[PDB]
């Protein structure tokens, strides 16, 4: 890779510099390159890792999102033909995306989560290998579509059944998992009475436990756990 | 759209 | 080029959905093919190809700033060393930045400027040749500096004397060139004075000549005239 | 920094 020749620490360093600059396609291109340095990520690095890559697939996926909604009234009764370009378009920003998407899933898969032995590490990054696979099922429209939207459910799953028995429910990597694990039952399993019992759960067991926590760790949790009720006031 | 992080 | 085998049509056709999924790089990508077909553009074509490379140099410029703000902080008194990694990344943005310039330039250069006969296409042209050279003004350091100041303003003088020869003082294209090139006097030539006269004069000379005007050709230029008013307020 | 269109 073109940043096997630079410093693990300098690539970390200038992942912080893109970000700061909202250089978000270099801040990934640069923690790819510390990832494959080989040595596990600190809590820091992990949260540079996917902040960069939230990022560059956030913008793909709005940019999917315009052009199938254009394709999709292109294919209405009435719609005047106007060739093979929107759907050229869109396959071209969707297999950017699902390249940016397996690149992901290939840094977890080689080798960051067979080396992650802590509970915090081993769940952020099966939630991330979650995410990803949610990525790829937003698109998906053949034969491996069920075997996609499986494999974020079984990552998300194994996340879950892991930061039940090790981490409380106020911590902020759980109750990030649980917001995003809910939002796949709801926009991609079909199964929204799932996806309201989760955040339901999630949120009132994180109330229970936040008189346990300093200013700054409630703080923390809080801010998810708005997420969860944001959510919910959306959905019922 | 739904809340994720 | 990779747009070779695209037709021109489509290249047009995609640059607006690219707009729209605000893809600016894709936009200039698209808008550069098309230019390379070797046709002359029409009044909504030059204007994708402005917004395309606005977009994308304009992200550059803010990016720029960011990392040379923090590299100048790096060398004051009493700042810790941190390497040479600001600095590097600092020339990286700035060596794409440099390189799309070149590309717009050339395009530009080869062939847009010499088979534009048209005020409105020469004018425009230029201006776009101005503001490109006045973007590497504003990151050169060397011994080609004044020369790439002197390109810049060589290129707005043609420009501004086109535009006053052969357009109305409310034309939106001679009032953007004026509203640029009393930037370029105040932000790179170091002359404020002649930067706030143009922009007095410029604002003037629209002012008398609005009542010529239907209400549509009316809110186009008095949009720009309030930029000239802006700009006033911030220097006086 | 002062308005360019
Ligand atoms: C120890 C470890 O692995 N960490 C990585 C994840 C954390 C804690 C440290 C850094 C990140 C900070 N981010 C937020 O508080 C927040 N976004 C996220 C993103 C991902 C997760 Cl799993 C939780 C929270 C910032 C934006 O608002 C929401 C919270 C947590
Ligand atoms: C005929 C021709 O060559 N045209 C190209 C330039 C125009 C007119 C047609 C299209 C563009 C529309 N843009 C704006 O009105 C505005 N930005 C600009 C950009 C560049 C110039 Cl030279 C003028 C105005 C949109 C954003 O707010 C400012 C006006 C003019
Ligand atoms: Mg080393
Ligand atoms: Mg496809
Ligand atoms: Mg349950
Ligand atoms: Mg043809
Ligand atoms: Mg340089
Ligand atoms: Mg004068």
């Amino acid at each position: 890779g073109a940043m096997g020749s630079m410093e693990r620490a300098s690539l970390i360093q200038k992942a912080k510099l893109a970000e700061q600059a909202e250089r978000y396609e270099d801040m990934a291109a640069f923690m790819k390159g510390a990832v494959e340095k080989g040595e596990e990520l600190s809590c820091e690095e992990r949260n540079l890792l996917s902040v960069a890559y939230k990022n560059v697939v956030g913008g793909q996926r709005a940019a999917w999102r315009v052009l199938s909604s254009i394709e999709q009234k292109s294919n209405e009764e009435g719609s005047e033909e106007k060739g093979p370009e929107v759907r050229e378009y869109r396959e071209k920003v969707e297999t950017e995306l699902q390249g940016v998407c397996d690149t992901v899933l290939g840094l977890l898969d080689s080798h960051l989560i067979k080396e992650a032995g802590d509970a915090e590490s081993r769940v952020f990054y099966l939630k991330m290998k979650g995410d990803y696979y949610r990525y790829l099922a937003e698109v998906a429209t053949g034969d491996d579509k069920k075997r996609i939207i499986d494999s974020a459910r079984s990552a998300y799953q194994e996340a879950m059944d892991i930061s039940k028995k090790e981490m409380p429910p106020t911590n902020p990597i759980r109750l990030g998992l649980a917001l995003n694990f809910s939002v796949f039952h709801y926009e991609i399993a079909n199964s929204p009475e799932e996806a309201i019992s989760l955040a339901k759960t999630t949120f009132d067991e994180a109330m229970a436990d936040l008189h346990t926590l300093s200013e700054d760790s409630y703080k923390d949790s809080t801010l998810i756990m708005q997420l969860l009720r944001d959510n919910l006031t959306l959905w019922t | 759209f739904p809340a994720t992080v």
